[PDB]
């Protein structure tokens, strides 16, 4: 139960009936995983891997609960690792897909402009 | 009700300009009629009357419709498709990726919003017109492309585009026998 899951349900694309394929059901059971190992953080680059071939993580045409949860803990994570890189920069240039991801999902969610990552662009 | 005729043989099918009629049916029933032709002579695209600018005439007469984007910028992108992303040279056509390719390095749309623009609709369909972007693509040399142009070919409205001309040209075949 988040403020992030009820929003998300408030949506239309919410109610879209997607079905996975193996592969699809595979990535949010891999991602699910993660989150309840409590290692989203080691698993940060994988998640940009992810996201630089795919707009949201289960490679749908739109946002899944998969992209919610993950969001609901990365956002925290990402918005302190550009707060305490000594290279603005390239922190950007490299988790750029995250960092795009992130920049849709905060703002499909209206995330408050205070708690909202800035995106530099 | 206007009426959009595409051709079947031109050496650029308008993909963009179908698709934004699609996009237009499919939030306006009956708007716009569409036509198969299948003839070298013919106009790749031609809107009731108007053989040029076809695709900004059909986002012009549709305001409501196509109502995102600053319209200069929009311009911006629908010129950058019309004029370089349909031509099949790998050594233009790579500059021109590059470009579309950074302006996605942090957009899931090209300008930018939470859905794609008519910017989104004449790339995509500038892109699918080009056989030589289909290995580029595939192979995703441009990442950012790639991954915007998949992510627009799961919605049927662009995805399907094709599977419409392909139909319309056997019912063309079929009238005629
Ligand atoms: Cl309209």
């Amino acid at each position: 139960m988040s403020d992030l899951v009820t929003k998300f349900e408030s949506l239309i694309i919410s109610k879209y009936p997607v079905s996975f394929t193996k592969e699809q059901s595979a990535q949010a059971a891999q991602w699910e995983s993660v989150l309840k190992s409590g290692q989203i953080q080691p698993h940060l680059d994988q998640l940009n891997l992810v996201l630089r071939d795919n707009t949201f993580i289960v490679s749908t045409l739109y946002p899944t609960s998969t992209d919610v949860h993950v969001f609901e803990v990365a956002l925290p994570l990402i918005k302190d690792l550009v707060a305490s890189s000594k290279d603005v920069k390239s922190t950007y240039t490299t988790y750029r897909h995250i960092l795009r991801w992130i920049d849709y999902m905060q703002n499909l969610l209206e995330v408050s402009s205070t708690d909202k990552l800035e995106i530099n662009h | 009700p206007s009426t959009l005729t595409i051709n079947g043989k031109a050496p650029i099918v308008a993909y963009a300009e179908l698709i934004a009629a699609r996009i237009v049916n499919a939030l306006a029933p009956n708007s716009i009629a569409i036509k198969l032709v299948d003839d070298k002579k013919a106009p790749a695209a031609k809107l009731d009357d108007a053989t040029e600018d076809v695709f900004n005439k059909i986002t012009s007469k549709f305001a409501a419709i196509f109502d995102n984007g600053d319209k200069e910028q929009v311009a911006k992108w629908v010129n950058l498709a019309q004029k370089e992303l349909v031509i099949k040279n790998f050594a233009k056509l790579s500059q021109s990726l590059e470009t579309l390719d950074s302006q996605l390095n942090l957009r899931t749309f090209i300008l930018g919003g939470l859905k794609y623009s008519a910017a989104d609709v004449a790339c995509w369909g500038a892109l699918r017109s080009n056989g030589m972007c289909g290995s580029i693509i595939k192979n995703k040399v441009d990442v950012n492309v790639s991954r915007w142009y998949t992510l627009l070919e799961m919605d049927p409205i662009f995805g399907e585009a094709h599977d419409f001309l392909s139909k319309s040209l056997l019912e063309l075949k079929k009238s005629a026998n």
